[PDB]
């Protein structure tokens, strides 16, 4: 995980926010086909960040991005793409 | 007489291994492919006649071109055409000629 | 199924439509697979060769959320978000269509009703939605600052054209802002309506023209066809008549969508009916529940509509919906999701039913000047009911609390009202 | 109340309109009273100055009789009488709008259920009803001594216009008499309406060439304005379609006889979907009863109509009324009430809902000839439909029994057709 | 003769008090006084003769008083509108008389 | 000014236009200023009464950004949002009207400079977009797996029509897919469009006939009246002309809009000419930048347009905006920001300029199968043409480099292609 | 290239149109070199068989003047000839296509310019010009002997259609003829178009009748699409409106072409917005200069244009160049050509851009009478503005020098005007 990467899932933790991953290959991720990851039910730091390196290594060399939920609206409050095949 | 087709038209016909190498382009590029035809060719006439089912479960190009001789056995007076589909882009990227009377 | 349709940790997309039904499981069908269904029958209905041509994913409907129902037993809610491409742009109907055409007929479960949608900001602007909003209205008409006076005409059927319009003349005349056609009449052999229009119309330029005031009488153009409705709006548009009056539910929302682009491109005014509503709503447990209707129909697009006689937190919810541009979510008022109409005007309540008159600061401190009073007829009775109504609007234009003194206004408002203090005595 | 509306003596007139009601009274109402204030919300309402101007007695909702429901508990049936005088002439909107506007919304009802009407000869004479009927669509059409058969396509969306079309090809090559749109597709951004159409009507043109049946794909045209639907409608006849599709419920009833008239003067067979029916029908104590939007569909016009894939009883009823000219009253099948419809031409039943092609026997059994069935993929599929339809009509024709015999009856023409045989090895 | 004002003209005729009071609340929700005059009333007639600015810097409502004063005193034969505008809600939310000839 | 436009903590809004201009301060003007005083131009310039009766807030243009550029000296890029609601929904002339009507000539700026602007997706949905769209234009135009050839009539004058024709009829049999007005070539004195018209047509119809593969002319439409465009454009379809030509920068974005409307709704394929651009774009310190009015273009809606013989790097930026339906910033590829079109199909490039057949691997290589190829003219030609096209195809199918093996694939190709053989010999 | 399109020797026919090009070309090209290739690209592009069936050098681009620019480098001026065969007959969009279309992307010139084209006058004759011009346009207004005066409607966003109908109001009652739409202004959601122009209208009649002088406003048409566009120009037709606005950058040529016919066909005065006008003519080494497309507006039709705030001698160039029928040739004023006009009516400049009241007395001793004087907000204002116009008039007229005496005679009217006092005192 890169610095940028880290300091921006700490904000989303520290707010209270829960978080969620999404895989795609490179013609998915062309036409914003995305699929649900593996679920992180986990609010600790160091599990989070263990859990989600953990799903990069899974989905290697495809696009994966990084949201932040808001439990109690359901809502989407973040977009971020994290990780690119190259 | 001059008639000619869509694509690879003004190429020799192509030998088995180039349909091949085709289709092996179409694999990786995950575009299953689609047999059809019919006993003419007219280009305003869109469609042609689909050759049983589309091949998703395609591993190897040698099931397609199994396929393609049954058709012309059974049809060997009728053109032949294979076509690849991106589900995902939801456009037809395929489709040239294998067989003429 | 569950596996296909619930994607627990998904969250929607802004774009998504997110639709919320209420749902009684048919026994032995889980919770979880019961909205699972329910996101498959409206977003898939179900395989074939003709499925793997297309990427299934794009065109599923997710619900991504299932809770029950608080202080309810076998009740849950499912909120469903759906993609944008599902629907063709500016088409309550086709929305409608893909939401609730089948999943209502469905069998597992034993009631279903749709709560309410979200619909993306979006596809919002793909609706031209109300033809000239609150604002513009209030700028037509030039009236400020107090809620708008309706009636309708008694009894709903017999009055011949020349007498139906002596009535709705004794009735604006009185001082009453509008009147209203009933909705069942639109050309019955006793009443045809260009005869009524003409009538009726020359009653409000005399009354108009007596008053100083711009009067308003709500002319139905609910007909068998759309041509016959586009004559009956045309020939309201050539006597200058500032307002019509349409019955959607029953005809159509396409009709009721044509009507509004008509209306809009030609600068009349529309009110909306609202019969048959009851066959839809009035169950607790299943069909739809009436907000939905507000919104497809702000959507389709009206400056009108009938909000009820008035439970009262839903009304301010829903009536809210229609018309603060932005709301947020809150379950107490039953609002389900968060709304951005993008600017879009609201459209004006209409209280009617026996409004009560002595009930009005009541409706006055609900509702507010945002807000139709309706009466459900003679010119005193008419007078009295615009004095009460201008006494409380001073009354909490000073400062006073409606509530707890509407009664201590009617009395001084009827000490120099005789009309008023005749009405008061009734 | 009850001493002017409730009238148990009261014989109605050939010229009156019937409605029947079942519902449940509040607590405390007496039956009578309830079927009284039922009649009053859908006629008059309630004292004015204005009343004694009409001859009030004339434009009475009647409450003229009512009874218990056997086997039930505070549900009762009402009947009730409508002059003729009361409605416009050739509108559904209108009628659908007295009986069922309001009187839904009334308090002291716990439920009602709105079950038949009768429309006096009279009444029905007014409306243009099925742009061509039964009879004049298999002229047409040239399909005899059996039903027709439809397949819808799958997946509902996603597919392209060029896949959309090919699919087409292939099940109507395989012997099918119709495709039809899904109700949902009618510009969705993926599919642009005005390419399906010139896709779809290039492959019928093409399967026709091939088959030398006539073919035709019910395309839909419901669109969010009368505009569109009336340009969609044009380009479809322009093509030479024979058919189209239309959503009376969510588009309405103005805009359905609007295209029934058009349709009658562009000679275009029409088809009805009845998405959300559910809605008004499912629950058995409220809304409003699948036949009665069947008569007032045929009174709008239409040469299809779903009807369920199949109480047996109520659907063997309103089939029998929406394709017969005259039936008999029959409370069994549902069929409260005596009309005669003056020969004005009937409408195909239509059955949908994945039917199982081992159950089709049942269906012809049930249905007979002068109807259509629909599927919810393939060529081969579709031949193995069309083989197993024709054995089946040839041995009822001949004399065995359906029901006994269905199983039997596929086994011998699965012998020698091989699509068939493994069809039924599914 | 039985010409009547859009709003409150069923009341009686506002007293200063009355005025004052109903200023008194307009500018309690941050609406600024505006006066407009016109020697009619026409149903029609959405417009006004502006009275010179609108006092968009109001602290009490006695200026605006002192205002009508000399819009009487100089158009005394013409009637007297004041008005507010909801620059927020984009809405105007008052329009009422307090002069007539 | 700075104290307010210049909001540097403030977060765009989903609801947000987004833009990116590249400005030159004069000597002096602090660049911060520069870019509130951008803002401002734009959004509102500018205090007088009226001022204050609208809350400025909500209708305020946001610099949130500026950055200096790597390299250069005194320049810099500044990112300005807005709200949606400033836009009247479907006016991509209103687009322009806003962001460009008066910021240009600033006197503040020594140079101003447009690259980049957001759409967001609402403000998306409410165009039309492209009349097809490439799918749907492949699955018209029955083409697959390859990139389209265009050939330019030389001279551009003078030509009579039976000789342009003539012309039009050895390009597209010798195997072209497309032949092509020139943007000047209009009803010259000397070429009378309705004759021009006649004879190409009949020239396609007669080259299908022989060739059986469907040809296509781009036939110029700009004309000088909405009502002299109108009736070239039907007169074009009543020819059964599958697409047409329109200049539309000198023409404006009005009429082009008007265009891709009449398109749409006839069937139209709709190519796209991108004259006067120079006057706009070449420069690289002052003006609009290509892929803006290509975005602004297909708003409009469009199916080819020019993207240059071909830095590559920008190429491929506004080439891959400009078809897929997701892109991600690139700054090295000039994307500033990201953008999203919810499925709304994409516009197919067209490159010109003497595109010299011997580079045309490198085309494929650059630009992919969606893409068109315009020749900068007899029979022979055309079919070297094509067979190296249809040699360079198959070669990059069968994994070979085409950037490193053309000069071989072209050699084989032209071993049984005399007529290849002989083109390459040049 | 030279020894086929450099023709120092030819003298232009009568007939011939004429483009002055400055160029700055890249190191190596020479001048006459660049010159022959810019006649070149512009007429004729380049060989092919198609070829020697044409009459070439009758369609060619001449370019038979170069000169150096005096006191610049690297920098001349050509004059190339193109016959008048080479556009389309009233077709402007044609023209610079022709002239501009591609020309500006030759990758010889580092930089390119067109300064002036003449318009011959057998190509003058052919366009229709402006609907009205100046004499006739001061008739249907009745003023005479004054320029006209105006205001910019102010702030550009956000009122209320009532709000901005005040406002106009206000401004045409202060003494101004004439006012105007804010050129971001058409159909903004929170203000719709129509209730704009009846608020509009309704002012304009309230200030005719308080005045009784001629009183109008600027009203934007400005649309999407073309049939909006005729909505908008019909709708302002119908509500007695003098003149509107247009944006002929934003919407092009053929639109503008569109409404100076139909404005001609009904008698409704037409202005010319100039929003985008920086972004081409700007800097002064590229693009094309303003006099070019004010001399191609005045072809194609505009009863008004704006002409910035203020070059001078240029400036005075081309608003000659718009007004009077025959300007002789004159470098200083930027007059590169004599242009006889036909007597073709002549424009009436707007200037705006805070006008600096001021500073009337140079501008309209510039100006002229015939000019309009817009402004950039009260009723005091406004006739103080007018005041000091009367002034100045009065004191040209009866002999006084304004450059000089703007002061004293400001200060002489200000002393009986406490309006023009106020006004000088700010």
């Amino acid at each position: 995980l890169s610095s940028e990467v880290i300091t921006q899932v700490r904000s989303l933790l520290n707010q209270g926010y829960r978080i969620g991953t999404e895989h795609a290959d490179k013609r998915r991720f062309r036409t914003s086909s995305w699929q649900p990851c593996a679920p992180i039910q986990s609010t600790n730091e160091r599990q989070v960040l263990s859990e989600l390196e953990n799903c990069l290594s899974e989905h290697e060399g495809e696009y994966v991005r990084l949201l932040g939920i808001d439990t109690n609206t359901r809502s989407r409050v973040f977009e971020a793409l994290i990780q690119r095949p190259d | 007489k001059e008639r000619r087709f869509e694509t690879f038209s003004y190429l020799p016909p192509l030998s088995d291994r180039q349909i091949a190498a085709q289709i092996e382009y179409m694999i990786e590029q995950g575009f299953h492919p689609l047999i059809e035809f019919n006993e003419h060719s007219n280009p305003e006439e869109f469609y042609w006649t689909m050759w049983k089912l589309p091949l998703f479960d395609c591993k190897s190009p040698q099931q397609v071109l199994d396929e393609v001789r049954e058709c012309r056995s059974e049809y060997g007076d009728c053109y032949i055409r294979v076509a690849g589909f991106d589900n995902i882009k939801q456009c037809q990227t395929v489709s040239f000629i294998v067989h003429r009377p | 199924y569950k596996l296909t349709y619930y994607t627990p940790d998904y969250t929607p997309k802004d774009t998504d439509l997110l639709a919320a039904f209420r749902f009684s499981p048919q026994p032995g069908v889980p919770a979880d697979e019961a909205g699972a269904a329910i996101a498959a029958e409206s977003s898939t209905g179900t395989t074939v060769w003709t499925d793997l041509l297309t990427d299934m994913d794009r065109y599923k409907g997710k619900c991504y959320h299932i809770e029950p129902v608080q202080g309810e037993e076998n009740s849950y809610f499912a909120f469903i978000a759906y993609p944008l491409d599902l629907f063709e742009e500016g088409s309550v109907t086709n929305i409608l269509t893909s939401i609730v055409g089948n999943v209502f007929g469905f069998k597992a479960i034993r009631s279903l009703r749709l709560e309410d949608i979200r619909f993306p900001v979006a596809l919002v602007k793909t609706f031209q939605g109300p033809p000239h909003g609150i604002q513009v209205e209030r700028d037509l008409l030039n009236k400020y600052g107090r809620p708008m006076l309706g009636c309708t005409i008694k009894p709903k059927l017999g009055l011949s054209a020349k007498n139906y319009g002596r009535a709705v003349y004794e009735c604006l005349r009185g001082g009453l802002d509008f009147t209203k056609d009933d909705e069942n009449i639109n050309s019955q052999p006793f009443q045809r309506w260009r005869d009524r229009f003409l009538f009726v119309a020359d009653a409000i330029h005399k009354s108009q023209a007596e008053t100083g005031e711009i009067k308003g009488h709500y002319l139905n153009v609910t007909a068998p066809t759309c041509e016959e409705m586009m004559k009956r709006a045309e020939f309201a548009k050539e006597l200058g008549m500032p307002i019509i009056m349409h019955d959607f539910l029953t005809a159509g929302f396409t009709a009721n969508t044509t009507l509004a682009k008509w209306c809009r491109d030609n600068g009349v005014l529309l009110h909306i009916h609202r019969a048959m509503h009851a066959v839809i709503d009035r169950q607790r447990n299943h069909g739809i529940h009436f907000r939905v209707l507000a919104k497809c129909l702000r959507l389709s697009g009206g400056d009108h509509l009938h909000s009820g006689t008035v439970d009262k937190a839903s009304t301010l919810g829903f009536v809210d919906l229609m018309r603060e541009d932005h709301i947020e979510a809150d379950r107490s008022r039953g609002v389900f999701f968060t709304q951005d109409w993008a600017s879009m005007p609201g459209v004006l309540p209409v209280a009617s039913g026996g409004i009560h008159v002595w009930h009005m600061p009541a409706l006055v401190e609900i509702f507010g000047d945002d807000s139709v009073l309706q009466f459900g007829g003679n010119a005193p009775g008419a007078t009295a009911n615009r004095v009460a109504l201008e006494a409380c609007v001073q009354a909490r234009n000073e400062g006073r609390d409606l509530y707890r003194e509407g009664g201590d206004i009617l009395r001084e408002a009827g000490k120099w009202s005789p009309e008023l203090a005749a009405a008061l005595d009734l």
